[PDB]
This record gives structure tokens, sequence and C-alpha cells, in this order.
RNA sequence: AGCUUUGCGCAGUGGCAGUAUCGUAGCCAAUGAGGUCUAUCCGAGGCGCGAUUAUUGCUAAUUGAAAACUUUUCCCAAUA
RNA sequence: AGUGGGUAAGAGC
């Protein structure tokens, strides 16, 4: 039901990195890392089912 | 939460988790039964844990129960002065006192 | 009619409380 | 829908208020054989309906205590002149004299009237019970035994049902006359459903037995729906069922 | 943990006067053999619990589930079952408005029981098959 | 019942563990205790006589 | 008893009838027994008669 | 950081001290209020046609 | 939070739901430093043992996992999403939004009442299951 | 047919094995399984099945 | 020679209770388990864990189901 | 004053 201890590890670093506030040195905002390519998604609809496969296609190395 | 999240992360940083990965859920089920020692305000000494350990988990203890004390002081006041206030809000406050 | 309790504070002075009961 | 009384479907909420009833709920609507007729429930020329309010259906306490000491010494009157001729007081003279004394003449007629003398500090009982109850007593300061009945709501529910138009105009905001029961007067409820008393105990979980709990809701809601479920309550689109 | 210790520490007191009174292991080595079982038995005592795992809840059933009949689920009918006095209490009068015979709460009424109309020229008598009786252990307390 | 509740007045000093509980009223915690019922005839027909 | 379950299982024995006694009787043949009481009667004081009789031969073939 | 490996493989697993009846209690069966206090209801409030003269303010077919 | 298992791309969200065949899958869609999500982690790991039997946990970064944000509509700062059997359920919580639950919920038996009765719902082969409680207040009073 | 006749020839040779003595020592249990000509333990089994195997084999031979 | 006492199996008859029965290659226990009376006295299993419809089998109805429905490229707008 | 808190789910054509 829980992941094992480099997940858990993992994801207290991930959570440390954004939450500033609690970890850290350097106080940012709430959700900010800081102290190309952009992904397409499907929007649910059937009509757009064949564009998004076509940029899937396209997406390939 | 945050707090919990904090100290563990400390000891997953410093526990050489390369090797020891598989006690981080053992920390987490010793902190949580040091809070529950000391809300029921039963003694609590876990022989076999280190020196350090014992250390981390009494400060986030000590630090946890003054959150505790002080959200409890809060909330009932609030409550008293008339304010609306949820029903699961109302028992844990009361569980608190 | 909008089905709203009143209060009547300031209403039905005129009236006891031992009035309507025998 | 919430000052009709409990046996007429209703919720029989007390009223310690000023609620105001519009002259177009008084009227109601009868078919015989000539066509269909239309009535309304006071021939009076005032203001719109108040419902009564609790107020008025409560003896001062001066008057409470001015009438139990008369009540009393009427009493005392009548067993020391009874004494004489030897008989036992027969309810029959203690008629006028039935729910006015603070310990209330009822009491002095109660079954368990002999035990009852024996039952001392019962006040302080009663207060103390607060610490071993879970439950908040309202009433913390009298018992109904020992003390009687200090409040009749008789009247009040009689004034609370004649200013609604009575039955008649209460039933006709309800589902009654869609029942096509030709009276009112042979009938009764049924407070659970067979299956729903049969499921008040069978090892169900938090939320089988959180939602069964909203049944009788889904009665009351029905037997008001003539009322509830209209235009002018709730303004906005109406929307069909599917059959 | 005091007073058990106090019985277990008495029975070893026993034996080393046992031994004692006829002079043997005059170094203590009973003593040691004794007191050491006497440690055991304390770390024992005061051992940590052990991890037991917590059961999930059980998943919501459908279908059928065969249940056997008999005489014990006469009984538990009987126990569980509606009762005459019980089917008349949930009875409530059309039209008919009955006086609130409880103060401390309105929210209780007993309904046709004892209201007029009911039905019933007599009294509903007393279901005996629902009389309130203490378990086994407490039985064996009493 | 009686023959209990004397030899108990004679003899009962050790009780069970009674439970506390504490009815929220917003502005105070009132106390509520749960004590075993077989203690509690004893203690009710005390207090009645 | 799981033996002679077991048994029953595999077919090598017929499924055990209802324990049928006096008061037993309306209980297990109630919807057969209106149809020709005094042949129920005598089916249900055969078979107590015969459990008594196996216990009875049981107990001589013993002694 | 002073911590030897040793030391954190000899961290012990927590234990519940709570037994088996307060860790998976056996359902909480619900049973019917007794007959007897609707009995006892109905009793209450028949009324004596007659007192006892002794009594004062304070005591078919 | 961290306790529960995360996935991190929408492959992986696919093979989750798909592979839970007699479970319901309930997928926590946020961020595990939003305090709303921390709520929401916080519960679903306190009943991720007890449900265990009918349900499983996933969490899933919209941020690494933006892949649903426009198909199921992930902007709200927590949102919660149940599945049987590669099949999205919808829960009549009486807030208007019956696709998810986009609020936190203080008490974990209500959450334990939610997944029961969508457990139940979609089992028998309906799409939309009743909530048990009503959300359309929050009876603070 | 056969499958009565194997059903059965099972069934009296699970009864056969209720009646068959087989001591409570390890020590023996290991010897006279190694004896009957098989490994002495199957896989990590415990010592209950140990005497469970020797048991059934007994009853086959 | 009968009768009779106790323990143990096999049974037959009848009563009662279903908040309980059972499991122990888990530990401890007459080298004292457990003690609220009565303690210079008591004397037997307790604890932890596990099974469950608060012992488990069948038998018979019931329903869930089970069998299948058109399980076969429809519309809105326009040409010709 | 005001928006909402008022989507039945399902089967392929």
């Amino acid at each position: 039901v829980y992941a094992p201890g480099l997940d858990i590890e993992s994801s207290l670093k991930q959570l440390a990195e954004r939450r500033t506030d609690i970890f850290g040195v350097e106080e940012t905002a709430i959700g900010k890392k800081i102290g190309p390519e952009e992904k397409v998604t499907w929007d649910g609809h059937s009509g757009s089912m064949a564009r998004t496969q076509q940029a899937a296609q396209a997406n390939i190395t | 939460l945050e707090l919990r999240a904090a100290v563990m992360h400390d000891i997953l940083d410093m526990m050489p988790e390369g090797i020891k990965q598989n006690k981080a859920r053992t920390i987490l089920q010793h902190l949580s039964e040091a809070w529950r020692c000391w809300k029921a305000n039963i003694p609590w000494k876990v022989p076999g844990l280190p020196t350090p350990i014992e250390n981390m988990i009494l400060r986030y203890v000590k630090a946890k129960a003054d959150w505790w004390t002080n959200t409890a002081h809060y909330n009932r006041e609030r409550i008293r002065r008339g304010a609306t206030v949820d029903k699961t809000v109302c028992k844990k406050n009361l569980g608190r006192l | 009619p909008t089905g709203e309790v009143l209060s009547l504070v300031g209403k039905l002075e005129g009236t006891r409380m031992g009035d309507k009961a025998q | 829908v919430f000052y009709t009384p409990k046996e007429l479907g209703g919720l029989g909420m007390l009223s310690m208020g000023h609620v105001l009833i519009p002259q177009s709920d008084l009227r109601w609507s009868k078919q015989t054989d000539v066509g269909i007729t239309h009535f309304r429930s006071g021939m009076s020329h005032e203001e719109d309906q108040l419902i009564p309010n609790l107020y008025r259906y409560i003896q001062p306490w001066e008057s409470e205590f001015i009438d139990s000491q008369r009540v009393w010494a009427e009493y005392a009157l009548k067993r020391q002149e009874a004494i004489a001729q030897n008989r036992r007081l027969t309810l029959e003279d203690l008629e006028d004299s039935w729910d006015r004394g603070i310990p209330r003449i009822n009491t002095l007629f109660q079954k368990d009237r002999h035990t009852l003398a024996y039952d001392k500090g019962w006040r302080v009982r009663t207060d103390f019970k607060q610490y071993q109850v879970l439950k908040q007593n309202p009433f913390w300061w009298t018992h109904q035994r020992h003390d009687g009945k200090l409040w009749n709501l008789n009247n009040y529910r009689t004034d609370m049902i004649q200013a609604l138009g009575g039955v008649e105009g209460i039933l006709e905001h309800t589902l009654f006359k869609g029942t096509y029961f030709p009276t009112w007067e042979g009938l009764f409820w049924e407070k659970a459903s067979g299956f729903e008393e049969s499921m008040k105990w069978k090892k169900l979980t938090n939320a089988q037995r959180s939602g069964l709990n909203q049944i009788p809701n889904r009665r009351f809601t029905l037997w008001w729906s003539p009322t509830i479920n209209r235009a002018n309550v709730y303004v906005g689109f109406q929307v069909q069922l599917d059959l | 943990l005091r007073r058990k210790a106090a019985r277990l520490v008495a029975a070893k007191c026993t034996l080393a006067a046992r031994v004692d009174s006829f002079h043997e292991s005059t170094e203590g080595k009973v003593g040691y053999e004794l007191k050491d079982e006497i440690e055991r038995k304390f770390d024992k005592w005061q051992e940590p619990p052990p991890v037991k795992q917590v059961k999930p809840l059980p998943a919501p059933l459908d279908g059928q589930r065969k249940k056997r009949g008999g005489r014990r689920y006469r009984k538990m009918k009987e126990r569980l079952g509606l009762t005459e006095i019980r089917k008349q209490a949930n009875r409530m009068s059309f039209g008919e408005i009955e006086e609130d015979a409880y103060q401390e709460d309105l929210g209780f009424s007993l309904g046709h029981l004892g209201k007029s109309g009911s039905g019933r020229v007599r009294q509903t008598q007393v279901n005996e098959a629902t009389k309130a009786r203490i378990s086994k252990t407490l039985q064996r307390t009493l | 019942a009686l023959s209990r509740i004397k030899r108990h007045l004679l003899t009962q000093r050790a009780f069970k563990e009674v439970g506390i509980e504490f009815m929220d009223l917003y502005s105070h915690l009132v106390p509520v205790y749960d004590v075993e019922p077989l203690e509690k005839i004893t203690d009710a027909y005390l207090d009645q006589y | 008893q799981k033996e002679l379950q077991e048994k029953v299982r595999l077919g090598l024995m017929p499924p055990p009838e209802p324990k049928v006694r006096i008061s037993n009787l309306m209980r297990v043949l109630g919807t057969e027994a209106v149809q020709d009481p005094t042949k129920v009667e005598a089916h249900v004081r055969a078979q107590m008669a015969k459990r008594q009789k196996a216990h009875e031969e049981a107990n001589a073939a013993r002694k | 950081a002073e911590v030897t490996e040793e030391e954190w493989l000899s961290i012990p697993e927590v234990g519940d001290a709570r037994n088996k009846r307060q860790r998976n209690p056996r359902y909480e069966k619900l049973t019917p209020v007794p007959d007897s206090f609707f009995a006892k209801h109905l009793q209450t409030g028949e009324n004596h046609t007659s007192v006892d003269p002794r009594q004062t303010q304070f005591g078919r077919n | 939070s961290y306790m529960l298992p995360h996935l991190h791309n929408g492959w992986q969200v696919d093979q989750a739901i798909l592979s839970e065949e007699d479970r319901v899958v309930v997928i926590r869609f946020g961020h595990d430093w939003d305090p709303t999500c921390m709520k929401m982690d916080e519960v679903l790991y306190s009943i991720a043992e007890k449900v265990k039997n009918f349900a499983v946990i996933y969490l899933v970064d919209i941020t690494e996992v933006p892949d649903f944000n426009k198909m199921y509509e992930l902007y709200d700062p927590c949102t919660v999403m149940f599945f049987f059997r590669n099949k999205h359920i919808m829960i009549d919580l009486g807030t208007g939004n019956n696709n998810k639950i986009n609020w936190a919920m203080e008490d974990k038996q209500e959450m334990v009442d939610i997944i029961e009765t969508v457990y139940r719902g979609a089992r028998k082969g309906r799409g939309l299951v009743v909530s048990p409680k009503d959300y359309s207040t929050k009876y603070r009073y | 047919s056969e499958r009565q006749a194997e059903v059965l020839a099972e069934f009296e040779r699970r009864k056969r094995a209720r009646q068959i003595n087989v001591s409570t020592d390890d020590s023996e249990v290991k010897a006279c399984l190694r004896a009957l000509g098989e490994p002495i333990t199957l896989f990590g089994e415990g010592p209950a099945e140990r005497r469970e195997r020797l048991r059934n084999i007994l009853s086959v031979v």
C-alpha cells in the first residue's frame, strides 16, 4: 500500500525543493523551485483524437 | 504535517538510505508512536533507538506539542466567542481539551 | 408572506401571558 | 410545513416568534357532483393570519404561585371537612383545580404516589444527573412525576390547527387528497417501514446506516410535495421527469 | 507490574531459603541461577509489544450468502423480531393529536400504545421473549 | 440485591476503573463519569437511603 | 464428522435425513402431515424407534 | 551524522501495545429496547380515582 | 503524501487504472506541497490501509503529469478521482460538480464512506453514485 | 467409471493416512525420510509439513 | 453373588445459552498461573496471536445473477 | 441585488 524507502526519500526531496518555507536557505514563494518543447495533451474530445495522435507521432525522436 | 515531513526529511538525509532505505517507515512509525505516547501522557523509551534519533524525535514531539496546545487553546476560545465552526473541528478540539 | 420568522420585540404588548389559556 | 402538528404529517415546531401565514395559503378546493368549489379559511376581515405564539400559552409565575396557594388552601379546607364525614377525595370535587397548583394536583392522584413519597432530594439528583448522562437535560430543575406537568400545550396546538385553516386546509397543502382517502378519521401513520425497522440492526456500515437514516425525510418530503414542489417557493426553471 | 513481580521474587526467595537452610552453593551458584531467570522474567514482562498488523476493512458484500436456519435461528428471530407492543408503539394516529406525556423529551411518544382508536380493547401484553438478561460472563462474575 | 449491596458496603473498598468524558457546552467542559452497573446500583441505593 | 461429510460429498453415503421427533414433526413435515397425518406419525415413530433400537443393539453387541 | 551504520541497523520495529480485543473488536451488535419499558411507560400516567386522606401537599366484566 | 505511491508519467497512470479489475482506484491530482493537497494526502494515508481490500491509492503531480489537466479539468488546488474497471465514476456530492472531489475533507470517516459508496455503486455497473453525506453546505454553525 | 474408482481410492488412502503413527522426534523423522529416499526438507517446509509428508509417503507405500 | 463410587469412551433422551466456541512448531505456568474480599490466606492455566454467521456443516426455496435483446457505419448542413 | 450549490447512469446505431 505504501511506497518503498527510495520513493519516500525522493518524494521528501521533491517536497523540500518546493516548500522553501520549511526547508532550504532561500525563502521563495510557496511553489517555486528557484531559491523549447511543450507537451500537447488531449482535451477529451473524440473529434481531436486524430489530431492528438498525429501530434504524438510527430513527437517521436 | 509539514513538521513531520521536515523531521522525516532530515533523517532520510543522514540515514544512509542506499543501505537503509527500508527504515523510512520504521522511523515514521517511531515518530507516530512517540506522539501517541506523549498524547496519552505515558512513558516512552525505545531502548535500541540511537541517542541522536531520540533527541530528534523528542524535539519534534516538543514542537508538535506546543503547536497542539496553542491550536487547542485558540480554537476553544474562537468557539466560545460564537464563531462559526464545523462539526469535526469541535470534536477534535474537544478531544484535545 | 416571506416565510421568515419575525422578532416580536415591540409587538403584541396589548396581550398578557395568561390570556388564551383556561 | 413547519407548524403542522406531527400527527398531520408536519414537524410540529413550537414558535416563540411572529410568523404570518399569507392569505393565499388559506384557500382549498373540493369537488362535489355539482362541480368544484373553493373555500377560504376565515370570514374575519383582518391582516394575514398569525400563527399563535407560545408566549400566550404559558401562565406567569406570579399567577402560578397565587393560583397554587388558592388551590392548596381550597384542598386543605376540603380535606379537613371530608375527614369529619369520612370520605376520601374522589377526583370529583378536585376537577376545577386540576392543573393549577405548583405541586400539581395530578400528583396526588398519580399511580405511584406511595413509592414516590420516599424519594427525597430528587431536585438535587436531577441537577447532578448532568454529571452521569452524556446528554444535557432541559428540565434539570423539575421532575414530571414529583412536580407534575407545569405547562399545557393543548390550547396552543388547538389554536395552531385553527389558525392554519384546520385539517382540511393543512391536508390541502399535502398529498392527502391524492391518496383518495374518503376521510381523515380512521387513519394512522407508521414511523418506520418493515424493511426500515428490520434494517435498524443488521450489521451495516457507517455509509449504509447514514444513508438509511434519511428515509423518514423522504417520506416527509413526499407528504408535503404539493406545497414544497411549487413554482412560487422555488423560482427558476422547471424540469419534468423522464417518464 | 509490581505485585506480580513480588510474587515471583518471593517464590525464588523461598527456593534460596530451601537451599540456604541446607547449606548448599555457599558461593551462590543457585543465587545466580535464580537471579538470572528473575531478570529474564522481568525483561519478558517489560518487553516492547510485538508488531501487529491492522485488519483492512472488509469489502462490501453482494449476492447471496447461505445462512442456516433452525433452533438458534428461531431463537434469534424471536429475540430480534418485532413484538406486538413494539409494533403498536410505532403506529401514530392521524389527525387526533395526543398530549406529550414526557416532559423531559417531546420527541418520544407511544403512538397507538395507550391511545384511543388503537384497535385493541384489552391491553397489549408484554412479550417476555424480549426480557433483558445479563451475559454468561456477567452471571459468572456475579 | 440488598444482600450484595450490604456486602459491598461492608467489605468493598477497591473498585473498577471509571471512564471520563466531557460534554462541550462551548463555554465549559462538563465532566461525565461512567461507572460500572454493579457499583452503580449500590451507589444509587446508598444515595436514596 | 469430517469423514462422514466427505463420504456424503463423494456419493458413497446418502445425504443425512432430518432427525424428526413428535415436537419436530410439524416443523420438518408440516407441509405434508396435512396430506395424511397417520402415515406421517407412523414414519416419524419408525425413525425414532430405528434410532432407539440402533442404540440398544449397539449396547447389546457391546455387552 | 555521528550515528554508525550498525546503530541504524539496530532501530526496532514499532509494536502496538493494545491486544486483539482493542485492535480488531468484534461487531458491537444493537438490540431493541425491552417491551418492559413501554409497559412501564403506559402503566405510569394512570390516575387513581381517589386519594388517601393522609396525603397532603407534600405527603370489570 | 510521501508515504503513498507516486506516478511520474501519464502512461503509469493509465497502467494503474487498467491493472485494477476489482478495486476502485482513488487518484489525488495536485501538488504534494499544496496544503489542501497535504490534507488529502494525510487523510488518504490514514485510510490507505483500512480500505486496502476494495480500493487503492495513487498520487499524481499534475505539474510533472499535466497530460490530464485539459481533459479532467485538473486546475483546482486538489482534486480526487475515482475509477472502476477503466471507467471514471461520478459522485453526486451535492456541490454541483459530480466529476471530482475538488475540496479538502477533514474527516477520514467521510472519505471512507465516499469510497465505499463508490465501490458499491460502480460494482453494480452504475456510473454515478449518490454520496452518503450531502456537501452543498459545510454545516458550520 | 474410472472417476468414482479413483476418488474412492484417494478416499481410503486419506482414511489410511489418518490412522498411521509417526514419531514426534524430528531426528527420527529425518532419518526415516532419508531411508525412504526422499529429501528431508521440501523448499523450506516446516516440521509439521515434514511429518505430514512422511505420513503420506508411508500411506502410499 | 447383587448393589454402589469415581474417572474415561461409545451412545440414546431432555433442558438451556448463542457477546461466544475453537486453534497455539507463540511465550509463560504447581521450581506457582492469577488474586477485589478473607492475605502468615487463596491455588489454575493465563497472556499474545489467529478463525467466525459470536462453532461449523449440510438441505430446500429465494434473489443476485444466468440466457439473450437491433449486439452489423445513425444524424445536422449542401451538391448533383 | 445576484450567479450557481438543479448534469440520472447505461446499450450500440
